[PDB]
């Protein structure tokens, strides 16, 4: 651990820094060292944790994409042989991708999930997993990749049967893992009913609950919940 | 690409 | 070199994916590997050299910007101390800012300026010396902030000097190297008035060529006079 | 902040 001499509080306040600076890749690299501490996170650590690697990755992602689809359209019918560039060049993003992903798992699996008893870590960090695990599923081709799909099937499913019994159906953290996990479905699980149903559910679930909010609740729940609506529109 | 969190 | 062992026409063409993924540290490190192999660079390859340093630069000085201001705040009076962390990580990205200005102003210094011959080569690598050497006085505060800001004063003037015996007034290099030697005078050596004058003279000494060009050279002698023009508004 | 190429 290349953090492993600094202070706890001082990689947070780094982190913090960070995020300031649009400078995502030290932001995950402070709070991976804060979280190898060994002492559990506070709600906002989570955060800067996820907001960290969302954006590292986020871009990795981008990027893939990219170059995933010049390398579809230079093997088309009538496409110039280029050679192994494109090819190679896709692999190296995705291997750092794969990467960071499995950087992320590890710090979920050693030791994060395991400590995390109070439903609002124990969601957010499951949803962490199934997040990533979709990551990797979405740049996977060969043996592994119905075992990665139901990795990130596994842990979405385990959050959500916590977020139902634990949370109300309003609650930001119960609205993101399903906003989410219908995705997962319509991308990754080639299950587009699946991923209607689930938006129109968490959707409808929410609105009834609504009123019981305060108007700043109220504003964190509706934003996801527009969220859900605009997946909606895209899918019907 | 769908929304996500 | 870690790029040593990868042909020079990949490496090129690595650089272009990595621009078109916005990958743009990928993009230089490809760049960089091209110029070791010793080979005077094309227009194009030196488009392709300058692109991609000047955006990871331009990342690098827009977080040490956000960081020094946060700095500075943390000293007014009345500010409450919170420690080293702001300073070490304003230095932080400072040292890594200052890598990259080394990186660059080494390949020109070996031993791209030097077998550059003909004036568009030798005028763009002098701006490209004057601009790194720019970068670095932005963030000096010491011993040397004054040989520094002369580095930077004599490769553009070096420049200037071709320039306007070479390329006519429209040229896109000598427009550009003006604008930025401008910059220069108004933002690192204190002297407005020649910073005016400079952008005043170098638009209307086009504005008197433009008459000479083709509809496409046209286009582009205009874009960069139009950032002359927006300059001297700022500044008037 | 001021224009440069
Ligand atoms: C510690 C904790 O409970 N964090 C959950 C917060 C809920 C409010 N919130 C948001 O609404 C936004 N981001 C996320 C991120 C993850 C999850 Cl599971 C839900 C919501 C919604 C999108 C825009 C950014 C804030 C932040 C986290
Ligand atoms: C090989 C060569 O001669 N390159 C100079 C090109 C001139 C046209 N051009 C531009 O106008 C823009 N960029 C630059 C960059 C450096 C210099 Cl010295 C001048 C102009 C102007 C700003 C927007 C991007 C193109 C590219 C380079
Ligand atoms: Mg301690
Ligand atoms: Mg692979
Ligand atoms: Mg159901
Ligand atoms: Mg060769
Ligand atoms: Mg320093
Ligand atoms: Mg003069």
């Amino acid at each position: 651990g290349a953090m492993g001499s600094m202070e706890r509080a001082s990689l947070i306040q780094k982190a913090k820094l960070a995020e300031q600076a649009e400078r995502y890749e030290d932001m995950a690299a402070f709070m991976k060292g804060a979280v190898e501490k060994g002492e559990e996170l506070s709600c906002e650590e989570r955060n800067l944790l996820s907001v960290a690697y969302k954006n590292v990755v986020g871009g990795q992602r981008a990027a893939w994409r990219v170059l995933s689809s010049i390398e579809q359209k230079s093997n088309e019918e009538g496409s110039e042989e280029k050679g192994p560039e494109v090819r190679e060049y896709r692999e190296k993003v995705e291997t750092e991708l794969q990467g960071v992903c499995d950087t992320v798992l590890g710090l979920l699996d050693s030791h994060l999930i395991k400590e995390a008893g109070d439903a609002e870590s124990r969601v957010f960090y499951l949803k962490m997993k199934g997040d990533y695990y979709r990551y990797l599923a979405e740049v996977a081709t060969g043996d592994d990749k119905k075992r990665i799909i139901d990795s990130a099937r596994s842990a979405y499913q385990e959050a959500m049967d916590i977020s139902k019994k634990e949370m109300p159906p309003t609650n930001p953290i119960r609205l993101g893992l399903a906003l989410n996990f219908s995705v997962f479905h319509y991308e990754i699980a080639n299950s587009p009913e699946e991923a209607i149903s689930l938006a129109k559910t968490t959707f409808d679930e929410a609105m009834a609950d609504l009123h019981t909010l305060s108007e700043d609740s109220y504003k964190d729940s509706t934003l996801i919940m527009q969220l859900l609506r605009d997946n909606l529109t895209l899918w019907t | 690409f769908p929304a996500t969190v």
